């Protein structure tokens, strides 16, 4: 029930600011739409279990 | 700018992009973000029930 | 007792387009000393405070 804004302000930033701080990461990106989901995808560098 | 801004600004827009680089381990900031500070009266609240 | 010395976070607010924390906290004048604590007031059966 919220617009995509509210999901990024509130969601989306502040779950990155932790992800931004794992180990092996190659890069990461986050996705939100109207739909009420946001998708945050991140990608490890090669060989990474 | 006073401390509390260049503070905010280092935890903004410098210290996730300072983690971007390769080998950077931990980053520790002696520094605090921008908040709203209610500073309260309890002589003046207790005057108003509350 | 409980409030009177620390602080209180309640919720986020938008600062220039982020999420910021809102804390309560007493004045500092009022938590320097023991008299400052012992001067709190509490109503009890009577009007009297």
């Amino acid at each position: 029930g919220a617009t995509a804004k509210t999901i990024n302000d509130s969601v989306v930033t502040l779950i990155e600011r932790e992800l931004s701080g794992v180990k092996n990461l190659l890069y990461y990106s986050a996705t939100t739409d109207t739909s009420g989901t946001a998708e945050i995808t991140a990608t490890f560098k090669p060989g990474t279990d | 700018y006073s401390e509390v801004d260049l503070s905010d600004y280092l935890v903004r827009n410098v210290v996730e992009e300072l983690k971007r680089v390769e080998g950077v381990g931990k980053v520790q900031s002696f520094g605090a973000e921008k908040a709203m500070r209610i500073w309260v009266d309890p002589n003046k609240l207790v005057s108003y029930g509350l | 007792i409980s409030t009177s010395m620390g602080s209180m976070y309640i919720n986020d607010f938008p600062n220039q387009g982020r999420m910021q924390q809102v804390i309560v906290q007493v004045e500092a004048k009022s938590r320097m000393q023991l008299k400052d604590i012992l001067n709190l007031k509490v109503m009890g059966s009577s009007g009297q405070l």
